[PDB]
């Protein structure tokens, strides 16, 4: 369970290194949309929510926005692409604090391919 | 009735993708 | 009855070695979608649930998502492909703990073919 | 009424494939 | 009345040797689909249930799935193909134990033809 | 009424193939 | 009135030698389909039940399935083909014991033609 | 009413071939 | 009823884009 790291400017911009054998923790709050951006050239195939009515999903290209639609919206999200599948544990917060506006992935698998 | 129960019913009811 | 093994990072990512003469134990929890991925180049033919209304099934290519739709969703799933048939014993949990997000298969039959 | 009975009715009712 | 033999891994995978002059005993349980697979290259012609509403039948190619639809679903199934006809005595169990997930046939008639 | 009787009625009622 | 003989494996598989001047006794039980198979190359022309609503009739090629549809289903069945006509005395049993799953005919008329 | 009578009515009612 | 509650219901109800 990997917890994304914040930027030095604002805590709402968070970074995580991709790991195929781990799940990414996403804290969602009321009235906040989170922007998850895929890797360039990566093609969306399918996603699945553990609870579809808990969250809203919108995608255009490699840009994904999620947003809670219900109370106690605690579920998981799996997005499968041409190159990988992303595992997110979506956990709604109570105090509307510590929101996440974007999640950006650092891919060391492509770095190893380059190596 | 209690919101945990309504949440649990929602989780059972929903599909994998909204549509 | 083979119990899949977890990864060293998160317990939600599990692995099992395929055996044509054994059944794979799948623990399903409330509000969690499980991603089962078939072998590359494997063609879906048919599946069968012992109880169709207990689980939701979605497939695109070699990616399968299952998700309980009902209380006490204890059944079995058989997926038949060109090369093999998979046997899953779907057992819903009570405490919403120890979820499985993906199940990945290691195929020693193809390894023996290579040998 | 008891959830075992509703589960048993569901198991009898359902087909092999959802559709 | 031939009772199929289990595999050494799981009791849900069972094997029986085909005999044109015998009937195969199939134990069916609540909420479990049984996968019966015909011989390769064998063409389905017709089947008949002694009670059609007791069981659900689905076939695609040489793959047959059966599943009880009713209480006290005790009947018989006959599947006739190009090469043979299969006789099954379908007996529903009470305790939801000792399920059969697949039944596989070993054909000694083709072995004798090879001999 | 007793489930044996309903089973027997089902066995009489059903055809050889579902359809 | 010829009573078919059982196989040495199961009593549900029965054999009778065809005789144009005799009737074949068929014991039918509740919830059991009987498979009567005609001779290879034999063409169905017509059948007649002494009581059509007592039994269900299905035929595809040379394969005939019969099954009681009513209480006290005691009647007769005559199937006429290109080469012969079959006479069956259908007698429903009470105890759901001693069922017949298939009836197979041994034809000594073709054997005499060969002689 | 007695099942012999219903059987006899069925035997009178039915045709030679079902259809 | 209280405007915080109506706001919270609005936030749950709305989509990502108006349309």
């Amino acid at each position: 369970l990997d917890v994304p790291s914040s930027s030095r400017y604002d805590h709402r911009i968070r970074y995580v290194t991709y790991n195929p054998a781990d799940v990414v923790q996403v804290d969602t709050v009321l009235g906040v949309a989170t922007h998850i951006m895929l890797e360039e050239g990566e093609q969306y195939l399918t996603h699945a929510f553990g609870d579809s009515e808990a969250y809203a999903f919108a995608r255009k290209g490699r840009h994904i926005f999620i947003k809670p639609q219900a109370e106690l919206a605690n579920t998981n999200l799996i997005v499968v692409t041409d190159r990988r599948s992303y595992k997110f544990r979506l956990q709604m917060r109570n105090d509307r604090n510590g929101a996440m506006y974007e999640l950006a992935f650092r891919y060391p698998d492509t770095q190893a391919r380059q190596t | 009735k209690t919101p945990y129960e309504l949440a649990r019913e929602r989780m059972l009811r929903s599909g994998l993708t909204a549509g």
